[PDB]
């Protein structure tokens, strides 16, 4: 799946199969767990 | 990590990694080892404190020792130890930014009369100088008790910063509900304190907010904490000090703030570049100042709690003297503790008791004296203070909540920079630098009452005895009077009529009359100790603890306490109920300078008043929340503590019931001497199930009164909020209303409008979220227990990597797993299935839970196809060690289940057509509690049984998959150590099954290009042909028997060449061979034909029924597609939404 894992101090984006490993909901917080948030005339801040 | 390991009690001292240095300006001299740059262990008892103290100055739940630590074998291990810890905290990358930190630290230096350094050890001699951040040392007096002290106080207040000594004890822990506390995270707690001495932020000793309401005490007095210790100490406590807006401040932080930047300012212009410095420190202090002093007071417990995974107290957890009696347990390293922490975890990690717990002084805040009518005593019983300090006097009474106002804290930390920062070798000493440690004495008071009443601390203590027989009694009075005296008090109903029940019996001579009684002692317990019953309350419904009342004496005057607390409510279980302070507002004035002005500016100054007011509101609210924590939910808890306590003791009682019997047997009875070994070992596999349902129970007494807590919120605290904020709201109103017609500058028309603009309604302060107040007992730490004492005790996940198939165990329990290197992987329902070939492979799954026993309960289930040849009976999976256990074996056309005992009875129960070469979903539970056996396949529940037959089933901690003789396909094994009801079974199977995938006759994935035969649901045996009407081609069923029509080949094809399996909503074309390749059209009539031309092919809508498996519907242009009316006799495929549901399901059969 992919997430993130810090090398040195940089947070990078991965695909880990640590993640395949791992029990569907695990604490609340997974870091393969993802939102897209697309442009909404509801929210609109200036891109 | 990448701590310095080199070192050992007898290493020489090289003046670099080891030195002898000189205790502040005392006379006094000791060992020191450098572990990381500006960080030494010294691994002997703190010099500061006197090791021998009077009696009058031993404080409560102490242990002093002076020969501890006194030998080299100890401080050698307390130095590995140390070292250990730090290993672990540096392993994962929160808490090795926290070493970092505190590492680039350094105090800052003072001044030409070139720079002078105050952080560092002096050698004996006096020449030699070696930078010191941190020195962590062993205990002071008290061996239990932890300890952050500074250097030179004047500099930890100041700004500067100054050096800071840790008292540690790594060789004793205590167990804290179900877990180990992890020194580890102990030892972070200090280290997180020490950031606060160093950057010199230290707050004054008066800055204290209060903690908890001494409920305990006659009159009215509060625990009081230093802020530093509960922003430091996490848990829930600071959720209600710590808000946004904030209800609470001082003028610390503004001026902590303030005193950084200047600190920082002298670094920027002065220090930073100076080229008669020099790096090893310019550079540090660079880092120092990356950070936000907002940094530090964001940081605690919590985060690393959740970034260790580690569990941790999180309810008032500086005060837990008063709520538990510690018992301490040895930690050797590395055998019960390494760089993972605990070996097997906090839970489950085996730990010795130690010999010092009989050495804990005991001094209770006061002893409750429960006499009788005539004046004597009766009993006398102990409560304990918490240590803090208190009053003086009330908070909330004088405190004014101010109507003007004026995640991640490590994220700024560089470790790989600050790791290049040559260490600091050169210092030139500042020389006073530090104070004379003083020690701080206590003297303890303690206050003796009388009462005729029994208290619940008094209810207690009758739950315990040293005899070494007793009997068990349901009468408080007769316990207390007992002339024995071997009485002693419990509630259990169940088990003392199941031991009056059994009383006048033949003595206990067969094992089997051991398991017999051993099992019936287990259900008893089991229903008294977890029974629970729902009411409704003021606030909804609640799952009330049956025996809360009878167990603390609360509510207990009745015939009942349950419907006792359902008529008066969650505030009748506490002694004090009115403690509510009405906080005192900032009166309201609007400006007389407003008075003249024009509307626009009139207007949008209003507004910013409406704000400041409605977020006034929120502060007012908070500070209620904060009273109800202090005042009301520290009664709540002091409940749960003293039910969950008494929860231990009965459980103590049993045990030591059981291992009495056991004993006994043991010790004279005919029994056979490797029968008593089975006897021995499955009695310890009850134990825990014993442990097991003492969990249970004490999580409902947890939710129980939790859910009561928050109920007196809403019925108690809340309202009286509501009250004070309509009187608040109606001033403001007044005056506002007032001002806007005393307005010159503006029309009538205007001041309607703006009045109206301006006006508060309760609903600007109506801010209870139940949700919320429920959320706040979610912590990482009640998630972590959650996690790791769910029932899955295995669950098989496998799936493929480039050159490697992998299979594993997510349950989070020790399960080991061995199998053939060669086992293959295919998608079966929801994921990757274990391929076994019947000949030479195996799996095997290790768990000390798979041996069962005579008590516990337990779930075996999975997805199972098998191409099934043979009826010869061959194991498939089971448990078996001496011809006892569990085994699944393939036999005819089925399944057979086998279960039998030590003494040969036997379940064998034949589970009918399940190799079909179709998947199928296999679900057995277990249930020692009913009695009963339930065995489901598929949707079905195929046998439901009463095992009250069958007792010790003991087997291997093995669990073997063989398929012997048939090759197989196994998916999503799960072992579960409670039973399966059918909704859950219900709810697994079909929640796995849509995962949006379409099926074939055999439950496997759809594909696209693939050949399959057409069949509908209705005739099921009966497929698809080709027949031609008029020079055309259409689709019906055989109706007549062998007329040799043959069934039609179809395959779906794709718009899409990459799409490889077919899933719901799928646009799709239908194609057949005959001569050429045909492909389906609609008709006018709305009858199927194929046809010549695949651009003229009609594309059809794919989906299915998620309640049948096997099974897919067609549509088109929103019409579905079925079998027709009889005709020729011919049934046609038609597309047409009149007919009988069932006639919409089809099937692929390949």
């Amino acid at each position: 799946f992919i997430g993130f894992h810090q090398f040195n101090n940089i947070a990078k984006l991965v695909a880990s199969n640590w993640y395949n490993r791992q029990i569907e909901r695990s604490s609340r917080t997974l870091g393969c767990s993802w939102e897209f948030i697309p442009v909404d005339d509801g929210w609109g801040e200036r891109p | 990590m990448n701590i310095n390991d080199n070192l050992s009690i007898n290493s020489p001292v090289d003046n670099k990694n080891v030195v002898v240095v000189r205790a502040r300006k005392t006379d006094t001299v000791f060992k020191a080892f450098k572990v990381a740059p500006n960080i030494w262990v010294a691994p002997e008892r703190y010099y500061g404190e006197s090791l021998s103290i009077d009696e009058e100055y031993k404080v409560d739940g102490g242990i002093y020792d002076s020969n501890f630590l006194s030998q080299d074998s100890e401080k050698d291990k307390f130095l590995q130890a140390i070292i250990t810890l730090l290993k672990r905290i540096n392993s994962t990358n929160a808490g090795e930014k926290l070493l970092s930190l505190i590492s680039t630290a350094i105090p800052f230096p003072y001044g030409y009369i070139g720079y002078r350094e105050t952080n560092y050890l002096s050698s004996e001699d006096n020449k030699s100088f070696y930078a010191s951040n941190i020195v962590i040392f062993g205990p002071g007096a008290n061996i239990v008790e932890n300890n952050t002290v500074f250097y030179k106080k004047e500099d930890a207040e100041n700004g500067m910063g100054t050096m800071t000594e840790i008292w540690f004890q790594p060789f004793l822990t205590y167990k804290y509900d179900e877990f180990y506390i992890d020194p580890a995270i102990e030892l972070i707690k200090c280290l997180i304190k020490s950031l606060y001495f160093l950057y010199g932020i230290k707050p004054s000793d008066d800055l204290v907010i209060p903690y908890r309401l001494r409920s305990e005490l006659e009159n009215i007095e509060y625990s009081q904490l230093n802020i530093v210790d509960l922003l430091v100490s996490g848990g829930i406590d600071p959720k209600f000090i710590n808000t946004d807006p904030y209800w609470f401040t001082d003028n610390y932080f503004s001026n902590a703030k303030k005193v950084f930047e200047d600190h920082r300012n002298i670094y920027e212009t002065e220090i930073e570049g100076n080229n008669a410095i020099g790096n090893d420190i310019k550079l540090r202090l660079k880092q120092k100042f990356r950070i936000n002093i907002n940094d530090i007071w964001e940081l605690n417990l919590n985060y690393f709690s959740k970034e260790f995974s580690i569990m941790m107290p999180d309810r008032f957890n500086n005060a837990l003297k008063h709520f538990y009696r510690k018992q301490y347990y040895k930690i050797d390293y590395p055998e019960n503790y390494s760089i993972n922490g605990f070996v097997n975890g906090q839970i489950n990690a085996q730990l010795s008791l130690s010999d010092r717990n009989q050495d804990i002084i005991n001094k209770p805040e006061e002893i409750i004296n429960l006499l009788n009518g005539n004046n004597v005593s009766l009993m006398r019983s102990n409560i304990y203070g918490d240590g803090l300090k208190s009053t003086v006097d009330d908070f909330y009474s004088n405190y004014k909540i101010p109507y003007n106002r004026a995640d991640s804290s490590l994220d700024n930390v560089n470790i790989g920079v600050i790791d290049n920062i040559p260490e600091i070798i050169d210092v030139n000493p500042y020389k006073e630098n530090c104070d004379k440690f003083s020690p701080v004495q206590k003297i303890t008071s303690t206050r003796e009452i009388n009462t005729n009443i029994p208290w619940p601390i008094n209810y207690l203590q009758a739950q315990n005895t040293n005899n070494e027989k007793f009997s068990l009694s349901s009468d408080f009075v007769e316990v207390v009077s007992s002339k024995d005296k071997s009485l002693v008090y419990s509630f259990l109903s169940n088990v003392m009529f199941y031991l009056d029940s059994i009383k006048d019996n033949s003595p206990i001579d067969t094992d089997k009359k051991y398991y017999l009684w051993l099992r019936e002692i287990f259900r008893n317990y089991s229903f008294d100790i977890t029974a629970t019953q729902e009411i409704n309350t003021n606030c909804g419904i609640n799952k009330v603890v049956t025996w809360f009342g009878k167990a603390l004496n609360i509510l207990n005057t009745s015939d009942s306490f349950v419907e006792e607390f359902q008529n008066l409510g969650a505030i009748s279980l506490i002694n004090k109920k009115e403690n509510l302070s009405m906080p005192i507002i900032e009166s309201y004035e609007i400006p007389n300078d407003m008075l003249g002005l024009p509307l626009n500016d009139l207007n949008e100054k209003l507004f910013n008043i409406y704000s400041k007011n409605t977020a006034y509101f929120k502060k007012i609210y908070y500070n209620f929340l904060d009273q109800w924590w202090t005042q009301y939910y520290s009664q709540y808890f002091d409940l749960i503590c003293m039910a969950k306590r008494s929860v231990l003791a009965q459980e103590t009682l049993i045990k030591r019931i059981i291992q009495k019997k056991l004993s006994y047997l043991i010790g004279n009875s005919n029994i056979s001497s490797d029968n008593l070994a089975l006897m021995n070992l499955t009695t310890t596999n009850t134990l825990r199930d014993i442990s097991n349902e003492s969990q249970i129970a004490m999580n409902n007494v947890d939710s129980f009164l939790n859910n009561a807590a928050i109920c007196v919120f809403e019925s108690n605290i809340y309202p009286k909020f509501i009250s004070f904020m309509e009187q608040c709201i109606n001033n403001i109103n007044i005056k506002t209303k007032e001002f806007i017609q005393k307005c010159t500058n503006i029309n009538e028309d205007e001041k309607l409008q703006l009045i109206n603009q301006n006006v508060f309604n309760s609903l600007d302060f109506e801010f209870l979220n139940i949700q919320n107040m429920k959320s706040l007992f979610s912590s990482e730490t009640a998630l972590l227990i959650k996690e790791e004492t769910w029932p899955y005790e295995l669950v098989l996940y496998a799936f493929k990597e480039p050159g490697n198939n992998v299979i594993g165990d997510a349950s989070g329990k020790n399960t080991s797993i061995e199998y053939s290197k060669d086992i293959g992987l295919v998608y079966g329902i929801n994921s990757d299935a274990l391929y076994l070939n019947g000949s030479n492979q195996s799996i095997s799954f290790s768990n000390d839970f798979f041996e069962n026993g005579l008590t516990n309960s337990f779930s075996i289930y999975f997805w199972l196809r098998n191409l099934g040849k043979d009826t010869i009976k061959s194991k498939l999976i089971g448990s078996k060690e001496d011809n006892c256990g569990w085994e699944i074996y393939f036999q005819d056309t089925g399944l057979v289940f086998n279960m039998i005992d030590s003494n040969g009875n036997e379940k064998n129960i034949y589970l009918s057509d399940v190799s079909n070469n179709s998947w199928h979903y296999i679900t057995i539970s277990v249930d020692r509690l009913k009695e009963q056996l339930l065995i489901f396949i598929d949707d079905n529940l195929v046998a439901n049984e009463s095992i009250k037959e069958i007792l010790n089933i003991y087997s291997s901690n093995i669990i073997s998959l063989l398929s012997e003789n048939n090759p197989s396909y196994i998916e999503g094994l799960t072992i579960l150590n409670k039973p399966t009801t059918s909704q859950e079974v219900l709810s697994n199977y079909f929640e796995v099954l849509n995962n949006s995938y379409i099926r074939d006759s055999n439950e496997e994935r759809l594909e696209y290009n693939k050949t399959y035969q057409l069949y509908n649901y209705v005739f099921s045996d009966k497929p698809i042909c080709e027949v031609k009407q008029n020079n055309n081609i259409y689709l019906t069923i055989n109706n007549t028997n062998n007329l040799n029509l043959q069934a039609s080949k179809f395959k779906l094809l794709s718009i899409n060449p990459n799409k490889q399996y077919v899933q719901k909503l799928d646009e799709v074309i239908i194609s057949v061979l005959d001569n050429m390749e045909k492909y389906i059209d609609i008709s006018e009539d709305n009858r199927l034909q194929l046809i010549d031309n695949k651009n003229n092919a009609k594309k059809m809508i794919i989906s299915n029924d998620i309640f049948i498996s096997n099974c897919l519907t067609l549509s088109y242009n929103g019409k579905y597609i079925c079998l027709s009316m009889k005709d020729e006799n011919h049934n046609w495929m038609i597309c047409n939404n009149d007919m009988s549901k069932y006639l919409y399901l089809w099937s692929f059969k390949p």
